[PDB]
RNA sequence: GUCUACGGCCAUACCACCCUGAACGCGCCCGAUCUCGUCUGAUCUCGGAAGCUAAGCAGGGUCGGGCCUGGUUAGUACUUGGAUGGGAGACCGCCUGGGAAUACCGGGUGCUGUAGGCUU
RNA sequence: GAGCAGAAGGGCAAAAGCUCGCUUGAUCUUGAUUUUCAGUACGAAUACAGACCGUGAAAGCGGGGCCUCACGAUCCUUCU
């Protein structure tokens, strides 16, 4: 087994990725990050709801996958299997260490105390700030009372205190919802898959002619 | 304990600035240094010969000795209890004139200029600089239009 | 969809340009750091350098010393200022490089007042002649050669100007190894075949070597030597007359000119108001262009 | 006609190099007698070319002797290039051309054109690679104030045909 | 209005393609006897002047890319000093001072010294 | 984004890389200075000066390695 999350909850040990100086870490458990119907373009999922934290702590890869699955399962039996699109916006890059395990008896091997106690790695956690999302679900506008409910259930898999918040942005974009449908009309925004291209009016004019034809 | 190497911790101070690498600009080689003037020791990493030590980067001294390529500078070095005056040999790529003395040597000539012409005009002009006395009284015109009422705004959660 | 482009946007964001006259291909800043920079314990002494450049139709010779705002020319000679005496045509060769360096010397030293001393060597003798200092008199103008990007090889036209300067009275440290009289394999300096080049007898023997080969190709090669009726003879004395008019009057006079126009031979920069309605009626003649169908 | 001739002083497609090559895998008599053929089909002295790094997959190591090569220029280079197109029957394909407007072709047997089989000369083959230039490309390989050769002054693939089908009237298609 | 030779600051100067360039000059260029270098007079060197601005080069262009300078981001992030302030803690307010950076939106796009040319 | 003998960092493009030509400045000397520091030494390093040379047409550059490491008192022995 492993230690409980009471031992590696607080950010105190200087961000420590796997690199040329840290080798042989165990693989993180959360492998799938985007989930649902990943090919929905723009107008299919207009709503956007987030899951922001209110603590400066570090969430673990064991907790990120476990909360991803419970937030998945409620959205499956609410609006079909492809009526949603969640995307966990965290990545466990900070690496957790553990000191060695003394077994028997003080002679073998090399150490019998805190001597030589820079520990070996055993885990990966992701540090969060105060203003920072954790999960984000995009659905139709008639599924607002289910994105709140699916993310309320995923709050019970994290140590800290989180808040549920529908955004003003259209989907997973950075543009407001009220302005979006008219910015698509005036060709400032061009859809391509899950995101949208912003087309500013200071490029070459041959880019303008192909777009505005 | 860390090693007592000559260039430990000089990863960024002795590195060239961004898009300012390569060849050293050649007017730095023809700045003239007469003995007794105030120079600032920086020290670039392109020229490896004659570079100062990392306790002299950013410090300031005066010239006592001029040679063919380098220069001799008296720099105050604050070791633990006492400030002693070291004498270091530094090539001229690693130094540059200090504008702190230049802004003073041109006002000595300018205070002495106003003072020798203060007699035929009969004025007692001010020579000392005074450290920003408080503002005198003045009238603030409203110009017709009322001062706009500011107000604290409600709290939104957006980020 | 073929290559990952090497000149992308992140290529130019951290592309450091070289110095301006380096990327124009004109100067060499490796050799300018060593040829120009005065030692610091002389504190103001100008370090004069003789700049000799060979274009396709003209020889440029001049002495400069450097300051922080650019090089200061003290004097300058040219090859297009040779037809005010003697020779009329046949420039940018080893002979006209000699007379340019002869003119660059004597025009310099009378400006300083030193025409009546340090006359160099008024007779042409192609042996090593270094100028020594005549004591009890002012010193000799010590100068150095700025060859530039031209390759120093035995017989270069930049040493015709160096031999013309050092025979005109200038003190220049040099060596006979890079001179047309030098023999490479035997470590030998002939000093007489060099004199055939200061006078232009390699060209004049070549003018007699292509009279037997062809007749219409010879007059196509030297089509400006047939002008002025310059025979393949009389050329040794053709350049000897030029050397006398140098030492007689080397003072440069120029012709002034102020009765000129201020007429634009370019196009003025297009302003902001012109650039912004241009792309407005580019779009005005596009929206209204394709509305026909 | 008023627009047809403005290229008549300075835009004339003309050959610069000719670039012989005979590559073998054996240093020794397989290369010196392969260098022996080049002093008579050109008249010059061929210079050797050595290996750069070993491969070991077919048995050569670095700093051996691998090939010979020779660059023919001037008025000489046309009458060798006529002895390579007529061997190829004035027929070479579109893929022999390059993006920069240069062509090359190979010969299976060097006695085609061709001198006379010697008493100790190989039955080798070789290849000619033509670098097709223009009066003004030589500002890219000088020393004083060099630079790029322009954008419309450069040789294209499609207009190397406009030199080849008119000076030597060889034919293409089969393209692939 | 500008160009050569030499520079200083080293992109407002770079890069991509396009258009024009009167006279000077710079070049392309024409040769290989000498000088001197090669596998090759292509570079390098040399002796020249039939031909052209086609190229280099110079000037302008582009809802150009960069680069430079502004805003905006934002009194935000961070922070000096202070409290028997809050909170179980994590950390967050306040007081006293300083105060950024990107995306986003504008504008700009080489100056200049010595010496000598042409431009009526 | 290559290379520069090696660890890593810094530096470097008509260069410090590569390939060639010519060579011993990896020589003989007295001091001053910097680094560790008690402002002691060793080790290493930086400017000079006096010789004597090397190299290049020359300006110059060179008294070991592009910079940061690669090493050792008294007594004693040995050689000049
Ligand atoms: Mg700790
Ligand atoms: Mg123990
Ligand atoms: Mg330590
Ligand atoms: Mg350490
Ligand atoms: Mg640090
Ligand atoms: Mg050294
Ligand atoms: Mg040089
Ligand atoms: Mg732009
Ligand atoms: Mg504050
Ligand atoms: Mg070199
Ligand atoms: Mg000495
Ligand atoms: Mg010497
Ligand atoms: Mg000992
Ligand atoms: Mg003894």
């Amino acid at each position: 087994g492993r230690r409980p999350a009471r031992c590696y909850r607080y950010c105190k040990n200087k961000p420590y990725p796997k690199s040329r100086f840290c080798r042989g870490v165990p693989d993180a458990k959360i492998r799938i990050f985007d989930l649902g119907r990943k090919k929905a373009k723009v107008d299919e999922f207009p709503l956007g709801g987030h899951m922001v934290s209110d603590e400066y702590e570090q969430l673990s890869s064991e907790a990120l996958e476990a909360a991803r699955i419970c937030a998945n399962k409620y959205m499956v039996k609410s609006c079909g299997r492809d009526g949603f699109h969640m995307r966990v916006r965290l990545h466990p890059f900070h690496v957790i260490r553990i000191n060695k395990m003394l077994s028997c008896a003080g002679a073998d091997r090399l150490q019998t105390g805190m001597r030589g106690a820079f520990g070996k790695p055993q885990g990966t956690v992701a540090r969060v700030h105060i203003g920072q999302v954790i999960m984000s679900i995009r659905t139709k506008l008639q599924n607002e009372e289910h994105v709140i409910e699916a993310l309320r259930r995923a709050k019970f898999k994290f140590p800290g205190r989180q808040k549920i918040h529908i955004s003003k942005k259209w989907g997973f974009t950075k543009f407001n919802a009220d302005e979006f449908e008219d910015m698509v009309a005036k060709k400032c925004l061009i859809p391509d898959g899950c995101g949208v291209k912003y087309v500013p009016s200071h490029g070459p004019l041959d880019k303008w002619r192909v777009l505005h034809s | 304990t860390n090693t007592k190497g000559k260039r430990r911790g000089t990863r960024y101070m002795f590195s060239r600035p961004f898009r300012k690498h390569g060849v050293v600009p050649l007017a730095t080689y023809m700045r003239i240094y007469k003995k007794g003037d105030i120079v600032d020791i920086k020290g670039m990493g392109t020229v490896q010969k004659g570079m100062p030590h990392k306790c002299y980067h950013g410090k300031t001294g005066r010239v006592y000795n001029v040679t063919q390529h380098a220069v001799g500078i008296v720099v105050n070095k604050q070791v633990k209890g006492k400030i002693l005056a070291k004498r270091i040999n530094v090539r001229i790529e690693h130094i540059k004139h200090s504008k702190s003395r230049d802004s003073f040597l041109k006002r000595v000539k300018e205070n002495d200029q106003k003072k020798k012409e203060a007699k035929e005009k009969g004025t007692w002009v001010q020579l000392k600089r005074q450290p920003a006395p408080p503002r005198e009284a003045h009238f603030v015109r409203t110009n017709g239009k009322e001062p706009e009422l500011l107000e604290p705004i409600p709290y939104e959660f957006m980020a | 969809g073929f290559v990952k482009v090497v000149k992308n946007k992140a290529y130019f964001k951290r592309y450091q340009v070289k110095f301006r006259r380096r990327r124009e291909g004109k100067t060499d800043y490796y050799a300018r750091k060593r040829l120009v920079i005065q030692d610091k314990n002389k504190y103001n002494t100008p370090k004069y350098r003789m700049i000799v450049r060979v274009t396709n139709r003209d020889i440029i010779c001049q002495i400069a010393y450097a300051r922080i705002e650019g090089d200061m020319i003290v004097c300058a000679a040219y090859a297009h200022e040779l037809p005010k005496y003697g020779v009329k045509v046949g420039l940018t060769n080893y002979a006209a490089a000699y007379c340019t360096g002869l003119l660059l010397a004597r025009r310099l030293l009378n400006r300083f007042g030193m025409d009546k001393i340090y006359e160099g060597q008024v007779e042409v003798t192609g042996d090593e002649y270094n100028v020594e200092s005549i004591d009890g008199q002012p010193g000799a103008f010590t100068c150095y050669l700025d060859a530039g990007l031209a390759r120093t090889t035995t017989g270069n036209k930049v040493f015709g100007a160096l031999k013309g300067a050092v025979d005109g009275g200038l003190s220049i440290p040099h060596s006979t190894k890079r001179f047309p009289g030098y023999d490479s394999e035997s470590k030998e300096f002939n000093a007489e075949v060099h004199r055939k080049h200061i006078m232009g007898q390699n060209v004049a023997d070549y003018m007699r070597y292509l009279m037997e080969e062809d007749e219409d190709a010879y007059k196509k090669q030297f089509s400006q030597y047939i002008k002025n009726s310059v025979t393949p003879d009389m050329m040794e004395e053709m350049y000897k007359k030029a050397h006398a008019a140098i030492r007689e009057n080397p003072v440069y006079e120029k012709k002034p000119k102020k009765e000129v126009k201020k007429k634009r031979w370019n196009r003025p920069k297009m302003s902001l108001a012109q650039k912004k309605d241009r792309v407005a009626q580019k779009k005005a003649s596009f929206l209204r262009a394709q509305e026909r169908a | 006609q008023d627009q047809g001739e403005k290229e008549n002083p300075m835009r004339e497609l003309r050959i610069r190099k000719l670039c012989l090559n005979i590559c073998v895998g054996e240093s020794g008599d397989r290369l010196t007698r392969a260098a022996k053929v080049l002093e008579q089909l050109t008249g010059q002295t061929p210079v050797f070319s050595k290996a750069r790094y070993t491969v070991r997959s077919f048995g050569i190591r670095r700093n051996e002797k691998i090939a010979v090569h020779c660059t023919v220029r001037g008025a000489k280079a046309e009458e060798i290039l006529e002895k390579g197109l007529k061997v190829r029957e004035y027929e070479l394909r579109k893929n022999n051309f390059s993006d920069t407007g240069n062509f090359g072709f190979g010969i299976q047997e060097h006695i085609d054109l061709g001198i006379k089989y010697d008493p100790s000369i190989g039955i080798y083959g070789l290849d000619f690679y033509v670098v097709l230039g223009r009066p003004g490309f030589s500002i890219a390989d000088k020393k004083r104030r060099t630079g790029c050769i322009g954008a419309k002054h450069r040789i294209s693939k499609e207009e190397a045909m406009r030199w080849f089908q008119q000076k030597y009237d060889g034919i293409i298609l089969p393209g692939k």
